[PDB]
RNA sequence: GUGAGGUUUU
RNA sequence: CCCCCGCCGUUAGUUGCCAGCGGUUCGGCCGGGCACUCUAACGGGACUGCCCGCGAAAGCGGGAGGAAGGAGGGGACGACGUCUGGUCAGCAUGGCCCUUACGGCCUGGGCGACACACGUGCUACAAUGCCCACUACAAAGCGAUGCCACCCGGCAACGGGGAGCUAAUCGCAAAAAGGUGGGCCCAGUUCGGAUUGGGGUCUGCAACCCGACCCCAUGAAGCCGGAAUCGCUAGUAAUCGCGGAUCAGCC
């Protein structure tokens, strides 16, 4: 079954700046373990992640946390007649991880020659705030609360 | 930035774009130039114009023209039938000559997936 | 300089040396961006010396032998957690209030039958 | 043969390939030991008598 | 002193000897320290138990070599003696190095 | 690459070094 | 990867050779060919266990160094289909 | 206040 | 009740650290320590035990608190029984035939034959990967006809020695991205890759078709896949890194 509660997933106090959150974030665009390469996109790097955003070089996602998160969509359905579980009064915690494992591949998919574009590909996105959640929500996250005819099922 | 061979890699670093001249590989790009002095990291379009020149007598000195030892790979299949050996309709089956299985691994010399009843 | 911390992940054996001195931490030789260098969990060790306002006044170099790198970084966050006997144990509002008072653990599971790297097993065939 | 592959293979034995590395008593020749001479199916009918000492159960 | 290469069958069958040297060895002049741990060299033949019929899930099987050595702080004909005239020849197979 | 003529593991995978990478 | 001891068996070394000392039919019946052919003796027949039967081989000049090992026939292959597969 | 295109015997 | 793991006064002090202060080649090196350090020996070692709520009844939220917590952690462990499931490709045993033989006798071939078709291991779709200066942070089994630093002849695959070891230093091995690196510039491309016929070294009767594949030739396929599968709950995936076991390579 599943009743009971978590575990000691937050993951440790970390202590380069604090910030576990974007850390997390790292720990989305790294694979098989690396490290000392995907770190070094957010915190060796010195000329991407500043001076071209203005200001700011660790709080760039000042933008990216405002406006920017996916946070509700359905869960799963089965053969299920026309339920769209779209509201479901959608948690926080949710709502972080759809934006943390979500706002990754606008720069993997998206290839560039330069060793200093193709990373940070996603740092002017998340300063100006755009890409492919800023759309998601007027599409997906505004069909769920101005009308009335969808289902009784819900759970 | 002209090469030693025919076939242009469009104008890459000298490990790479000088590496895929036929009778030209890793360990030959990669000893040819440090005797003459041209950095490994430094790109061909970035070489000097008398280097683009006169680093084509080198190749052409000794080993056979190009296409020629490509068709010493017809030819050596040719000579090595010399009495009509078994290995002569080892190769021209299509299939791997050295004896490795072939019902699955080894799908390259073979046909992919091209002929089956049933 | 000689004290009772031992902070062991990694079956690292950990010898910590650290007095009231001048300097902020030093290592076997190094100077703490050189034999640490590589790893950003090592820009900033002295967590429990940071911590409770005694930032930088401690030698902090070590004998550590055993494993990997990362593990003794935490046996400088655990590892200097128990080398504090010199500053009085006795002191309960220096550690507690912060969520620090869990040690270090957590160690790879080992391996097992039918598998290839603990808990990597084939899976099933029906057939 | 079952019996005599013992004294099948008491012949001059010439080098480094067809090796006899055989069990003693029955007719198997897999997962020998230089430890042993017996195999791993005799260490489960030999040594878990008391016979063999050393090896035992660890189980940790 | 000297290494003595203690290998016993059991650690208390080998400290029959390394706790008999030893307390063998105080009372009477050339005195004798403890013994100080070898690796015990567990080997490893993790090997399938059924004969065909069983294809994994197989039983760990260990082989502990117990090994000491006993550091003597003075050798003569009191403490020699007591290395070869003394025996308890059950859990025991010693070397003595020169 | 494991499974390459010549990498820098891939003399490791296969099990000695080759005529132009030595040991030293 | 062939080196300087270019092997033939002892079995099979000088008992292909009888053909040097006088000079007799052109057949004499080896069994081996991850032993090296006999390059004493060129130009006649030399039978040999060829991988299905005893039959021979005849050179033509041809071989410098090259090996004997690609003279190998047991499998007949006929072609390919007669699968009868999903089984 | 609510649920199935829906199955065959080895 | 049987151990790993985090874990100590006592710990043996052949791992031994100038940690005192010692002196040194500036490895505790060396002629006393055991104060700080394992292997392996070991007995103490918290228990929702105390408190306040839910309750006639232990289930009882949370606090103190330590190595960890209310089951300290994985692990170690496998009921009465099922499948007339399978084993003579172990052993003994009933039984069919074979004992001038489905036995041995002698070394080439075969299990790796090819056009397929399902899942199981290595596993690149590239600047986040990569032949590329480089030397390290080593958990445990290995190794005296074996490992083989240094010292070699080395474009070397590897001849011939010796250094240390009848077996924790000495040497296994290289721990891997640690590189503060120069670059490979959106590329079907040094990201990526096999089949290939000639030469050079073999450990080995001998490597072909059944040596590792060693610099060489040469590099076909691949930009993340369909009807929804299937190993994974916080030290779990995932590349990376090490040894055996019959062991000469290693298939
Ligand atoms: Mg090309
Ligand atoms: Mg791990
Ligand atoms: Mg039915
Ligand atoms: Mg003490
Ligand atoms: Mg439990
Ligand atoms: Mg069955
Ligand atoms: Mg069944
Ligand atoms: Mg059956
Ligand atoms: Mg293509
Ligand atoms: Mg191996
Ligand atoms: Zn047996």
């Amino acid at each position: 079954a599943r009743r009971r509660r978590a575990e000691v997933r937050q993951l440790q106090p970390d202590l380069v700046y604090g910030d576990v959150l974007v850390t997390a974030f790292i720990n989305k665009i790294m694979r098989d373990g690396k490290k000392n390469l995907a770190a070094r996109i957010f915190y060796d790097a010195c000329k991407i992640i500043q001076e071209k955003t203005g200001q700011e070089p660790l709080k760039v996602f000042k933008q990216a946390v405002e406006n920017v998160k996916p946070r509700m969509e359905v869960r799963s359905r089965r053969v299920g007649g026309a339920n769209y579980q779209v509201p479901m009064e959608v948690s926080p915690r949710r709502q972080q991880s759809l934006a943390l494992r979500w706002l990754v591949q606008a720069a993997n998919q998206r290839p560039e020659r330069r060793a200093a574009v193709r990373i940070a590909h996603e740092l002017m996105d998340a300063a100006e705030g755009k890409g492919g959640a800023v759309k998601k929500k007027e599409d997906v996250e505004r069909m769920a609360e101005a009308n009335r005819a969808y289902a009784h099922y819900r759970w | 930035a002209r090469i030693a061979g025919v076939e242009i890699p469009r104008n890459k670093r000298v490990d790479v774009a000088l590496t895929y001249i036929y009778g030209i590989g890793k360990a030959r790009a990669k000893e040819a130039l440090e005797k003459t002095g041209i950095n490994p990291a430094t790109r061909v379009k970035d070489l000097t114009e008398a280097e683009v020149v006169r680093l084509r007598e080198y190749v052409e000195n000794t080993w056979k023209l190009e296409g020629e030892l490509r068709a010493e790979v017809a030819a050596n299949i040719k000579r090595l039938m010399d009495i009509g050996c078994y290995r002569g309709l080892r190769h021209r089956r299509g299939l791997p000559v050295r004896g490795q299985r072939t019902r699955t691994n080894a799908r390259t010399r073979k046909g992919p997936r091209k002929t089956v009843a049933g | 300089e000689q004290y009772y911390g031992t902070g062991r992940r990694k079956e690292a054996v950990a010898r910590v040396f650290l007095r009231p001195g001048n300097g902020k931490v030093t290592v076997n030789g190094q100077d703490f961006n050189e034999y640490f260098q590589g790893l950003v969990r090592a820009v900033a060790a002295l967590e429990p010396l940071r911590a409770v306002d005694a930032l930088g006044h401690f030698d902090a170099y070590i004998t550590v032998r055993g494993g990997g790198k990362s593990g003794q970084i935490d046996a400088i966050k655990l590892g200097i957690a128990r080398a504090l006997v010199q500053y009085n144990p006795d002191y309960r509002a220096k550690l507690k209030p912060l969520g620090f008072l869990t040690r270090d653990a957590r160690v790879v599971e080992r391996k097992k039958y039918g598998k290839h790297k603990a808990r990597r097993a084939p899976q099933y065939s029906k057939r | 043969a079952r019996k005599a592959l013992i004294e099948k293979a008491k012949r001059t034995p010439k080098f480094k390939v067809r090796a006899y590395t055989r069990c003693v008593r029955c007719g198997r020749a897999r997962s020998v030991y230089r430890f042993f001479g017996l195999c791993r199916i005799c260490l489960r009918e030999l040594a878990h008598k008391g016979q063999l000492p050393g090896v035992r159960k660890a189980s940790w | 002193k000297i290494r003595i290469k203690l290998r016993g069958f059991d650690h208390k069958t080998l400290d029959a000897s390394a706790q008999k040297i030893v307390e063998a060895a105080r009372r009477s002049g050339a005195q004798v320290s403890g013994p100080i741990p070898l690796p015990t060299r567990v080997r490893r033949f993790t090997v399938i138990r059924g004969p065909f019929k069983h294809k994994d899930s197989r039983e760990h099987f260990e082989l502990r070599t117990h090994n000491r050595l006993v550091d003597i702080i003075n050798p003569n004909r009191k403490t020699i003696e007591q290395l070869m005239t003394l025996d308890l020849p059950t859990g025991v197979e010693i070397e003595i190095k020169t | 690459g494991k499974g390459d003529r010549r990498t820098r593991r891939g003399k490791i995978w296969r099990g000695t070094y080759g005529k132009y990478r030595p040991r030293k | 990867s062939l080196k300087k001891g270019v092997f033939v068996d002892d079995h099979l070394l000088e008992k292909v050779l009888e053909l040097n000392a006088k000079g007799e039919k052109r057949l004499i019946k080896t069994w081996s060919r991850r032993s090296t052919i006999v390059p004493e003796m060129v130009g006649h027949t030399i039978a040999v266990y060829n991988g299905k039967q005893h039959v021979p081989v005849y050179i033509t000049e041809n071989m410098v160094g090259h090996k004997l090992g690609e003279f190998a026939p047991t499998r007949t292959y006929r072609g390919h289909g007669k699968e009868a597969k999903a089984t």
